[PDB]
C-alpha cells in the first residue's frame, strides 16, 4: 500500500512519509513517531504499527484516540492540547507498558471509573488545565508507581476521600487553580514520598483544621507559583489570610 | 527586533539543588521598551524576571524559573515580546525516546606519562536527549581541572561526549582514585558514578 | 541583505591534494534588486580570481547567491586576510567582512590513543578513542585507518577550549569487539599546521 | 592604545610572563615599552600606523613578527625570528644586508611595498627559507645570484612588478613561482593554477 492509502489524514501521511524517508515489515519497523503541532485530525491507520513505543501527538486536533487501543508496546503517550472531549472507557486498559501519559489542556469533561486501572506502570500523569469537576472514587489506586500527578487549572469541586490512597511513590502533586473548598481528612497522610505540593489559588473554606495542621507539619513541601518554598500561599477564601495561620 | 529562546543549563535541571531557568533574549529593537509575557504549556505565567539592558545593542533579557522537573517532563516554554506586532517563540526538551548513557573511564596513554600532568577521560556514549551533566571528584572532594566536550551526534542517532580531567602525574601514579559522575534523565536517581585509578 | 564568510576546510588547507576555498555567502537579496557585486581583497590588495555561483531562490521567496575564492598555496596558513565586500541596491553602503586564520602562536598537538574500557569489552562493539590535546589554532583534521586502508565509522568532537588556551578534541572510532580482539592495528591520523609534514599517526591494538 | 592590548593580555615581573602579543587592526602609532618585556615570542601588529621598530631591536627571543599595513618607510639581534611579515608598508628600499643575521627565518613577506632595488647579498644568508613574496613592488633590478644561496625555497612570488628581463641563470625545492603582470609545472597564475603562458611579452603580449 502507498502512503496515501493507509492514512486518510493529510498531515498524518506527511509524518509517516517523513519518518521512513509501504511494506508491513517496513511499518513494523517503527518504534517512535514525533508528530506534534502538525495540524492532525485523526490517526486512522496507527493500528498497523504495533511496535511503536514513543508517541508525540501534542498540539494537534484529535477527537478520538480509538485507534491506539491495541498499540501494546507504548510507554510515552503525549496528547497535550488536542480536542478530546470525554474519555472512552477501557481505552487505556491495553497500554500496560505506559510510564507517562500527558492529557494536558484538552476539553475533557469527566473521567470514567477505573480508566487508568490497567496502568500500574505509570510514573507520570498530566491532567492539568482540563475541565474536570470531580474524580472517580479511588481512580488513583491502581497507580502505585506514580511519581508525579498534575491536576492544576481544572474546576475540581471536591476530592474523593483517600483518592490518593495507593500513591506512596508520589513526589509531585499539583492542585493549584481549582475550585477547591476543602480536602478529605487524611487525603495526604499516606503521600509519603511527596516533596512538592501545589495548593495556592483555591477558595479555601476556613470555617479548615486538618489542612491547617498538615501544612505546619509539612512546612516545606508547599510551593507558590514562582517555585520558592512558600506555605502561606494557600489563602483562605474571603479573608485572604493564609491557611496555616489558623 | 529579533527574539531568541535558550534552554536551561543541563547542570541545573539535573542537580535540582540549583534553580534552572529559561532565558528569553531579544536584540536589535529609540524604543528600548519591550513587554514580556510568558506561557508554560499554553497557560500564562507572571513569575519571570527582567535584567537591566545593554553597535547599539538592545540586549534585553527575561529569565523564567523552571518548576521542579517541568523541563524533563517535556513542558513547552513560550516567550512573547511586543514592540511591529507581538513576536512569539517556543522552546522544549528534545522529543524522542530517552536512552540511558554508557559511562566508561579511560586512563592516560602510557605515552602521556612523560609529562608533568596526565589526562583522565570519561566516555559517555549513547544517551538521549543531549541534556546531560558530568563532573569529577577524588577522595570525597570534587576536582575542578576538567573540560567536557559538547554532545556529538553519533551513527546510531544518539549522543556521546568526553570529559578530560587533568591531574599532576605525581597524583595519578600514587594510585589515587578519581570518580567521573554523570547526571541524566535516563539514569536511576538521575545519577551514576564511575571511578578509575592506577 | 546579509553576508556570511566561511573559511576553508582544514582538510583542504592541510592536504593541498585538495583545493582550499574561502566562501562568501549572501542571503535576503530579493526581489526588487537581485544584483550583487562581490569585491575580494587578499591581505588588502583587491583580486579578481573569484568565480561567482548562480543565484538560487529558496522557500523563503528570496535569493542566496554565493561567491567562492581559491586559496593560493599556504596563504591561509601564512596568515593572509581575506575580505568580502557586497554591493546591492537594497542597502545604504556596501557590506564588508574579513576572515583570517586565528592569531596566536602555533602549538603542536599531542596525540594519544586509548583502548576500550574493560566494561566495554562486555559488549558487541567497542570504542577506540583518540585524544588530541594542546594544539593552536583550532584548524585541524582527524581520521582513522586500520591496515593501510581507511575506517569510516568514527565521529569527532569539535575543538574545545582548554584551561591553558590551547584546543583539544576526541575522536571515537567504533569497531566490532572481534576485530579489536583478533589483534588488528588501528591508527588515528592527524593533520595540523604545527606538525612536521603537517602529519602524525598514532596506532593502538592489543598485544598479549 | 597600545596599553589596552597589555591590559587585555594581562587581564615589573608581570611583563616577563607575556610570551605573545596579539594586537592587529588597532590604532597603534608607538610600540614603546615593548623592550620592557623580553621573554616575548609572538607579535601581531597588522593595521596600526607605525614607522619605528627601534623599540623592538632587542626582543631577542621573538619568533613571529607580523607588520602588515603600517607606515614604515634592527633585525640583527633577533636571530630566532622565523616568520617576518612586512607587506603593505611604504618602505622605499631596504638597508644593505639587514636580513643576514636572522639565519633561522623561513617566511619573508615583502609584498606590495615600493622596491625598485634589491641590495645584493641580503637574501643569501638564510638558507632555510620556504616562501618569499616580492609581488606588487616597483622591481626593475633583480640582482643576479640573489636566489642562488636559497635552496629550500618552495614559494617565490614576483607578479605585478616592472621587470623587463632577468639574469637567466638565477633560477630545486621550488614548486611555486609567480611571474605574471610583468612587462618584459612550477609557474602559476593569480587564480591559483599551473599556467605557463601567463608570462606575456611586453606589447606583443605573446606568451614567452
Ligand atoms: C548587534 O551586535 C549584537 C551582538 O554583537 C555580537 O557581539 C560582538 C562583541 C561581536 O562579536 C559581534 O560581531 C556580534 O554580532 C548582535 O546580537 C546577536 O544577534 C544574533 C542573531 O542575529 C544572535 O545569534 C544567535 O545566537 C544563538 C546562540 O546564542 C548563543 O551563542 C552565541 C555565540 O555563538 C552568543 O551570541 C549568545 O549570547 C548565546 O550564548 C549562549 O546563550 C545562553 C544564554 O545566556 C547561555 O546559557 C549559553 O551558555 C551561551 N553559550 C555560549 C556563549 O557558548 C544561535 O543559536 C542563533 O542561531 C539560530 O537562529 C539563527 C538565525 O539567525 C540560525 O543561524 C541558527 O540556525 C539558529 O537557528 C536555531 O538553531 C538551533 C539549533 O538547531 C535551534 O534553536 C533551532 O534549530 C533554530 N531556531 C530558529 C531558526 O528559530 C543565533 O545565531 C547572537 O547571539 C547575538 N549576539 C549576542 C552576544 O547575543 C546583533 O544582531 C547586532 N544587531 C544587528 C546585526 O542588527
Ligand atoms: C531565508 O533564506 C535562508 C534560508 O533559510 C534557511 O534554509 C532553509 C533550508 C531552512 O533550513 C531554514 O531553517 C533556514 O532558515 C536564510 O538564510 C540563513 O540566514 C542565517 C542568518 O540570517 C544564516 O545563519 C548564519 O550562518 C552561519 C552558518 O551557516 C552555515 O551552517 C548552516 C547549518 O549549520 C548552513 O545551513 C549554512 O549554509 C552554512 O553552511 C556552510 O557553508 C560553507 C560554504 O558554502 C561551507 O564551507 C561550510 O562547511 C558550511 N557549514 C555547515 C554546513 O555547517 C553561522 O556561522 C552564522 O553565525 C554567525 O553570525 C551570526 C549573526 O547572525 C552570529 O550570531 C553568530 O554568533 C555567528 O557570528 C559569527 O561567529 C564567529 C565566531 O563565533 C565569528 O566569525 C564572529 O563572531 C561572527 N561574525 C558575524 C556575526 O558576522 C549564522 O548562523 C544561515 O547561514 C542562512 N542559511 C543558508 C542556507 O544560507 C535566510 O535568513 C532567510 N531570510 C529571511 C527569512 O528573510
Amino acid at each position: 500500500t502507498p502512503i496515501k492509502q493507509i492514512f486518510p489524514d493529510d498531515a498524518f501521511a506527511e509524518t509517516i512519509k517523513a519518518n521512513l524517508k509501504v511494506t508491513q515489515n517496513e511499518l513494523n519497523s517503527i518504534d517512535q513517531i514525533i508528530a506534534n503541532n502538525s495540524d492532525i485530525k485523526s490517526v486512522q491507520g496507527i493500528q498497523y504499527l504495533p511496535n511503536v513505543r514513543y508517541l508525540a501527538l501534542g498540539g494537534n486536533k484529535l477527537h478520538d484516540i480509538s485507534a491506539l487501543k491495541e498499540l501494546t508496546n507504548l510507554t510515552y503517550l503525549e496528547l497535550k492540547w488536542n480536542q478530546l472531549q470525554i474519555l472512552p472507557n477501557g481505552v487505556f486498559d491495553k497500554l500496560t507498558n505506559l510510564k507517562e501519559l500527558v492529557l494536558n489542556s484538552n476539553q475533557l469533561q469527566s473521567l470514567p471509573d477505573g480508566v487508568f486501572d490497567k496502568l500500574t506502570n505509570l510514573t507520570y500523569l498530566n491532567l492539568a488545565h482540563n475541565q474536570l469537576q470531580s474524580l472517580p472514587d479511588g481512580v488513583f489506586d491502581k497507580l502505585t508507581n506514580l511519581t508525579g500527578l498534575e491536576l492544576c487549572g481544572n474546576q475540581l469541586q471536591s476530592l474523593p476521600e483517600g483518592v490518593f490512597d495507593k500513591l506512596t511513590q508520589l513526589k509531585d502533586l499539583r492542585l493549584y487553580q481549582n475550585q477547591l473548598k476543602s480536602v478529605p481528612d487524611g487525603v495526604f497522610d499516606r503521600l509519603t514520598s511527596l516533596q512538592y505540593i501545589w495548593l495556592h489559588d483555591n477558595p479555601w473554606d476556613c470555617t479548615i483544621r486538618y489542612l491547617s495542621e498538615w501544612i505546619n507539619k509539612h512546612s516545606g513541601v508547599v510551593r507558590n507559583s514562582a517555585g520558592s518554598v512558600a506555605p502561606d500561599s494557600a489563602k483562605c477564601s474571603g479573608s485572604g489570610k493564609p491557611v496555616r495561620s489558623i | 527586533p529579533s527574539v531568541f529562546l535558550f534552554p536551561p543549563k543541563p547542570k541545573d535541571t539535573l542537580m535540582i539543588s540549583r534553580t534552572p531557568e529559561v532565558t528569553c533574549v531579544v536584540v536589535d529593537v529609540e524604543d528600548p521598551e519591550v513587554k514580556f509575557n510568558w506561557y508554560v504549556d499554553g497557560v500564562e505565567v507572571h513569575n519571570a524576571k527582567t535584567k537591566p539592558r545593554e553597535n547599539s545593542t538592545y540586549r534585553v533579557v527575561s529569565v523564567l524559573t523552571v518548576l521542579h522537573q517541568d523541563w524533563l517532563n517535556g513542558k513547552e516554554y513560550k516567550c512573547k515580546v511586543s514592540n511591529p506586532a507581538p513576536i512569539e517563540k517556543t522552546i522544549s526538551k528534545a522529543k524522542g525516546q530517552p536512552r540511558e548513557p554508557q559511562v566508561y573511564t579511560l586512563p592516560p596513554s602510557r605515552d602521556e606519562l612523560t609529562k608533568n600532568q596526565v589526562s583522565l577521560t570519561c566516555l559517555v556514549k549513547g544517551f538521549y536527549p543531549s541534556d546531560i551533566a558530568v563532573e569529577w571528584e577524588s577522595n570525597g572532594q570534587p576536582e575542578n581541572n576538567y573540560k567536557t566536550t559538547p554532545p556529538v551526534l553519533d551513527s546510531d542517532g544518539s549522543f556521546f561526549l568526553y570529559s578530560k580531567l587533568t591531574v599532576d602525574k605525581s597524583r595519578w601514579q600514587q594510585g589515587n582514585v578519581f570518580s567521573c559522575s554523570v547526571m541524566h534523565e535516563a539514569l536511576h536517581n538521575h545519577y551514576t558514578q564511575k571511578s578509575l585509578s592506577l
